[PDB]
């Protein structure tokens, strides 16, 4: 007559961490062209608001 | 929950905590009448010092769920012991699962200081400060190691 008898626990811990960095530089004409009067148009609101338009 | 902790150092182990715990200006005498004065926390002034001298320091360690805890032992809900060294409580991925938490006095006797989800109060921990090692016999050694180092 033969008995036997087994435990077992166990018990698992896990950590995870990802960290993703991009970057998608995209070149189209179209920027290109409204790049123009970005540096103007700061000067024509000063022309407008505080200077003399009669010669 | 800040704990006193009344201890006799060596030399050495008296210079250590003092470094660690910063001293600006202060005199330390010992078992046997020697002093060593910290100044401006660097040793300036050391009388005969002999081996074996004992200086009496009192350090405040202070238990609380955010700082770290040198040596704790803790109990899972499904009955798994863990032992952390040197990490806060709340340090522990699942706190939730947790039970009870021992600190570890190096006298391989625990203290309980966290259960039923609450740390152990003040009165509480001196309790089980003291009833945790009732029956500790220190070893009884004594010797003078010093004599009187003038010539009189």
């Amino acid at each position: 007559l033969r008995n036997g008898e087994s435990d077992t626990k166990r018990n698992t811990q896990s950590q995870n961490e990802m960290n993703r960095t991009g970057l998608t530089k995209q070149y189209l004409i179209d920027n290109l062209q409204k790049l123009y009067s970005m540096r103007d148009t700061i000067f024509k609101t000063y022309d407008k608001e505080c200077f003399l338009h009669i010669w | 929950l800040i704990i006193k902790h009344q201890m006799k150092l060596h030399l050495n182990e008296l210079v250590d905590w003092a470094w660690r715990n910063g001293v600006t200006s202060e005199k330390f005498h010992s078992n046997n009448g020697s002093y060593v004065i910290f100044d401006h926390s660097a040793v300036v002034e050391t009388y005969i010092i002999n081996k074996n001298d004992l200086f009496n320091v009192t350090e405040e360690i202070e238990i609380t769920l955010d700082k770290p805890i040198d040596y704790f032992l803790e109990k899972d809900m499904y009955g798994n012991y863990r032992e952390h060294f040197g990490i806060a409580i709340n340090d522990l991925l699942f706190l939730n699962t947790t039970v009870n938490i021992w600190l570890v006095n190096d006298d391989n006797s625990h203290i309980l200081i966290y259960k039923d989800g609450k740390l152990i109060d003040e009165y509480m921990y001196h309790q089980f400060e003291y009833e945790a090692n009732q029956n500790k016999h220190i070893y009884p050694n004594n010797k003078a190691s010093g004599t009187y180092p003038h010539k009189t």
